[PDB]
């Protein structure tokens, strides 16, 4: 029991310092320091290893079950739709609306990208910037802030709810994301101001605001691909 | 984490420690070797099977699909460079014992028997290391003839060490509060032997390369991290107070 | 093969030395003369005094035993060593944040490097002949035959101990007939092609795989 | 045979011309055409049939008005007749005819499903027709609109129109 | 962990001291993120170095040539060397070499060293 007890690594330094102060300190160390060394990290490395090992024979099987196909499939499927969907858009196009064509221009445009970036990074600093007792204009400003920054955070989704097809707009998987924080956001202005909010209500509705910094790293794709598999699991 | 209190308070609960009672151990060891195996499996499978295919998407549709989007188409005379071989050997041995001497200085003793001792070893050191100072000056760097020295920054730091050590001394003098940091950063000195070991060069590079490719990760984390952060604060603004 | 690989891969076994020597010096001089008593972490069995204790705790709090305790005990206003003739510093706060984050990601390249460099026989399905068999065909063969004595001499089928794994319909006859043994099995045992003309492919392989004795490989 | 003076431009689009779903894939990309070849490109809308050419009575006089436009010295002819390139195989004119693909066809229930329902239930009118398009090798299969975004499908039209202007 | 769980499941409000289990619901934060971070990310990072290695490890990949076996296997060609085996040339010695050389003795001396140890 006081051996496995040193293994789990839980433990290990006390009972060494019961033995240090009964046969003193010179030897005793090297008999629980090989324990941890070969008894905990070689077995932690060798069940890493198998589980590690053994997952590549169904990895490799599972390549002939063509889940990775399959896989494949829905990413390059839904793609096409986003692409080919901007055709009937820049057609639709060929009461004037005439405008809606600048509106789009806008949205792909690098100054439009990096404006909703900055807007992000200031929202982390509006919920970044909490502290156990701020100063009481500080509250003001986050109160403030965090107003402004909903306004314009909504302002430029209907913008691409309008800019793009509306149908168009839910096929991609973040901009059905945006969606749900920013909605979230109307409802605490609402329970804000009708004082009908709770403590459970406060929590999940901070945390979809936080949930809007995922709107950094957008580009790389190396995430994009780990969410898009583990949704297909 | 606490997992021999929790025993422990269980073992004493059927008595003391005899054969009747004391039993219930086999339902921690149980619990522990049985629960932590059912983790690793749920987790690393989930973590190696999503995680492989994620990459496989990352290498099989980012590498073709943009194959074919891209398919659409001072002096220099009488140097002696030789002692440069029995030198690299030699050189390891003088940081293994340069570090061992650093390792053997007492910190507690302010006034040492041993300290004294210990700082001759550091003369003699500092003194031949700065001769290979010297030395660099015959091969090509010096800041000039196209910076072959700004070339291998490798190289630089065999200097900055030097130096450290070197200002050091003009320091004492004084007896001012400012050494006592800069005896901290000459602890740089395990670090020399990597420039002229060829074997861990490999090794010291791969690692920063593995962090390159990890940066994708890493980074994942650190936001997730520091979002539940954000709304850890929210929920104990200053709650966990006890007088 | 664990054992083995650690073997080949000791200049990252070294690295995680040279972290715990670099960590364990900068942790003795900055908080080398905290005042040592019972019930603080910072104790008679626990200080940055002597290189070993030093690079013990270090250890200790690799394992994540209570290290975030030390890391307060090391914060600065603690009192100063009896020795000395206020004493803390806040450089803690970095110090084990750093050391166990270097310290296990280190951890990690240190076991993923054996695995990996060992990945052979992790992955391995056992049912396609291995290095395994060949061994085993060799102490059969030793107990059939001893030092250096074999070249052909064969004249009885006592070499049935290969089971199922690589007379069954007399392919072991025809196999037979087609070190000199050792090569003959492997080139037949997996079965590369059934064409009449491995030998005159194969014999076109080994010249450009390898370098030794060819006199041998044809047979 | 010989050479009009020009090589009238069609597009037969994914599938038929007689709903809107295929109509909009091309409009817009007419519009590039004319914004980057000015007076280089010309364009001609025509609602009879040009299969029926000996190289009705409405068809009699379409040839010959193409011809016009074509002797004025490229040329869009906009028609909904063709559906495959046999409808235009049966006259020797030189015309280059373009094809919009839809490499899978899930994503056209996906499409007609999203401009109305009344459509909806026509797709096997239409899915058929492209199916119809995915048996003409290179010979009767030249131009290649295979991405889905214009910017990078637009271009991929005028690099085949530099094959004489 | 377990010690600022129980201090933190006892929060009643901003500054005020604590209330023996005022909100076990907090528990659920704590373990969302032993989960998230400490468990399931962890595994990635681990997952994803075991990948990344994987590429560098399989660089010389050379789809060109079969299986691994065979470079095992033909680098195993220069094997079947002599093996020590001095069979006893005298009658006295072999007698012993037998039966030490028997299973039933290697069998037979395992259970001694199992006893030894008990
Ligand atoms: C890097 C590799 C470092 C290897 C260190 C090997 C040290 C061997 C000699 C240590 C020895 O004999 O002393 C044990 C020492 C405790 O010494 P002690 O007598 O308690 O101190 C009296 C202070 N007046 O210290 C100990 O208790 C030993 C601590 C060893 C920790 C090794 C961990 C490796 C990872
Ligand atoms: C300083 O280096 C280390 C110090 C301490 C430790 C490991 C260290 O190195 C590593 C080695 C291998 C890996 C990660 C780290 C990878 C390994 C692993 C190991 C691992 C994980 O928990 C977080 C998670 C993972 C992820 C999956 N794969 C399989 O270790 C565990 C436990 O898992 C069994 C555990 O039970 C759940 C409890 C503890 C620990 C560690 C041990 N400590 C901190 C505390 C308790
Ligand atoms: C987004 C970067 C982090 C900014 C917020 C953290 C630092 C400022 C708040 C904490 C200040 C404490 C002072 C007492
Ligand atoms: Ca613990
Ligand atoms: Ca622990």
């Amino acid at each position: 029991l006081t051996v496995f007890q040193c293994i789990t690594m839980e433990g290990w330094t006390d009972v060494l310092y019961w033995v240090n102060d009964a046969v003193g300190r010179d030897w005793p160390w090297i008999y629980f320091v090989t324990l941890i060394i070969i008894g905990s990290f070689f077995v932690l490395n060798l069940v890493l290893g198998v589980l590690s090992g053994e997952f590549s024979k169904e990895r490799e099987k599972a390549k002939a079950r063509g889940d990775f196909q399959k896989l494949r499939e829905k990413q390059q499927l839904e793609e096409d739709l986003k692409g080919y969907l901007d055709w009937i858009t820049q057609a639709e196009d060929i009461w004037n609306r005439f405008c809606r064509r600048k509106c789009r221009a806008a949205v792909k445009s690098n100054v439009f990208y990096w404006l909703v970036i900055f807007l992000v990074f200031l929202n982390t600093l509006t919920i970044a910037s909490e502290h156990y007792n701020q100063p009481n204009w500080l509250t003001e400003v986050q109160d403030t802030a965090n107003k402004a920054l909903l306004a314009l955070f909504t302002a430029e989704m209907l913008l691409k709810m309008y800019s793009l097809g509306l149908q168009a707009y839910f096929v991609s998987l973040f901009n059905r994301f945006d969606c749900f924080v920013v909605c979230g956001g109307i409802l605490e202005t609402i329970l804000v101001e009708t004082k009908i909010m709770s403590p459970l209500g406060i929590s999940v509705l901070r945390c979809v605001r936080l949930l809007r910094i995922f709107k950094i790293t957008r580009y790389w794709n190396s995430l994009s691909n780990l969410v898009a598999s583990l949704l297909n699991s | 984490e606490d997992w021999n209190s929790v025993m422990y308070d269980g073992i004493m609960a059927y008595g003391g420690p005899s054969f009747p009672g004391m039993l219930v151990c086999i339902y921690f060891i149980i619990l522990f070797i049985c629960g932590n195996y059912i983790l690793l499996n749920v987790f690393l499978a989930i973590a190696v099977d999503n995680l492989a295919d994620a990459e496989s998407l990352t290498s099989a549709q980012k590498e073709e699909e943009e194959e074919k989007e891209r398919k659409k188409l001072f002096r220099l005379q009488c140097h002696r460079i030789v002692n440069d071989t029995i030198f690299t050997n030699l050189i390891l041995f003088f940081i293994l014992l340069s570090s061992i001497s650093l390792a053997a200085e007492d910190p507690v003793q302010h006034t040492s028997f041993r300290n004294h001792i210990l700082f001759y070893f550091d003369i003699v050191f500092t003194t031949i290391f700065t001769l290979e100072i010297i030395l660099k000056m015959t091969a090509y760097g010096a800041f000039l003839h196209k910076g072959s020295f700004c070339r291998n920054y490798f190289n630089i730091l065999d200097l900055l060490v030097v130096s450290v050590s070197l200002i050091s001394f003009g320091i004492q003098s004084s007896a001012i509060n400012v050494v006592k940091i800069l005896r901290v950063l000459r602890v740089l000195r395990p670090l020399r032997a990597i420039n002229r070991a060829k074997g861990l060069k490999h090794v010291v590079q791969c690692v920063f390369v593995a962090i390159r490719t990890i940066g994708n990760i890493v980074i994942v984390t650190t936001l997730l991290q520091f979002m539940f952060a954000c709304i850890g604060v929210q929920l104990f603004k200053g709650k966990l107070y006890t007088c | 093969t664990f054992i083995k690989s650690f073997q080949a891969l000791p200049y990252v076994a070294l690295l995680i030395v040279m972290l715990f020597f670099i960590y364990a010096v900068i942790g003795m001089q900055v908080f080398g003369k905290i005042a040592l008593n019972d019930t603080t972490e910072i104790n008679r069995n626990n200080n940055f005094q002597t290189f070993p204790q030093a690079v013990l705790l270090l250890f200790r709090c690799a394992t994540g035993e209570a290290w975030q305790d030390i890391m307060l005990a090391c914060m600065p206003g603690k009192k100063c060593a009896p020795e000395s003739e206020p004493c803390g510093s806040s450089f803690a706060v970095f110090y084990f944040i750093s050391f166990y984050m270097l310290c296990a990601f280190l951890i990690i390249n240190l076991f993923v490097a054996v695995i990996m460099d060992n990945f052979d026989y992790l992955t391995r399905d056992w049912s396609i002949l291995g290095p395994h068999h060949l061994d085993e065909f060799k102490r059969i063969w030793a107990e059939y035959d001893p030092e250096a004595k074999g070249r052909i001499k064969h004249l009885d089928v006592v070499t049935l101990l290969r089971r199922i794994q690589p007379c069954p319909h007399r392919v072991a006859c025809k196999r037979l007939v087609s070190n000199a043994t050792l090569f003959a099995l492997v080139r037949t045992a997996l079965r590369i092609k059934t064409e009449g003309n491995l030998e005159q492919a194969n014999e076109e392989l080994r010249a450009i795989i390898k370098k030794l004795l060819d006199q041998v490989v044809p047979p | 045979d010989v050479v009009p003076s020009m090589r009238p431009v069609v597009l037969v689009g994914p599938s038929l011309k007689g709903y809107e779903v295929t109509d909009m894939m091309q409009k817009a990309l007419f519009d590039f055409l004319k914004h980057r070849f000015e007076g280089r490109i010309s364009i001609t809308r025509v609602t009879a049939d040009i299969s029926l050419a000996k190289r009705l009575a409405e068809v009699q006089s379409e040839i010959e008005r193409i011809f016009e436009l074509a002797r004025t010295l490229l040329v869009v002819l906009d028609a909904d007749t063709i559906n495959h390139p046999a409808q235009l195989s049966k006259t020797s004119l030189a015309p280059i005819i373009v094809y919009v693909k839809i490499s899978s066809p899930k994503v056209l229930q996906r499409l007609i499903k999203s401009r109305g329902k009344s459509q909806a239930k026509h797709l096997n009118v239409q899915m058929v027709a492209a199916d119809k398009l995915a048996q003409c090798p290179p010979e009767l299969f030249d131009v290649i609109l295979d991405e889905n975004q214009l910017e990078d499908a637009c271009e991929h039209l005028a690099d085949y129109l530099e094959a004489y202007w | 962990w377990p010690e600022l769980l129980y201090r933190s499941i006892d929060s009643h409000t901003e500054d005020k001291g604590p209330i023996y289990n005022y909100r076990v619901e907090i528990s659920i934060f704590f373990i969302i993120y032993i989960i998230i971070i400490a468990f399931f990310m962890m595994n990635i990072f681990v997952g994803f170095v075991i990948v990344t290695f994987q590429e560098q490890g399989e660089q010389e990949y050379k789809n060109c040539e079969l299986d691994k076996n065979q470079r095992q296997c033909v680098e195993y060609a220069l094997k079947a060397r002599p093996l020590r085996r001095y069979i006893p040339k005298n009658q006295h010695q072999y007698k012993v070499w037998y039966v030490v050389n028997s299973t039933y003795f290697e069998y037979l001396m395992f259970v001694l060293i199992l006893l030894n140890t008990i």
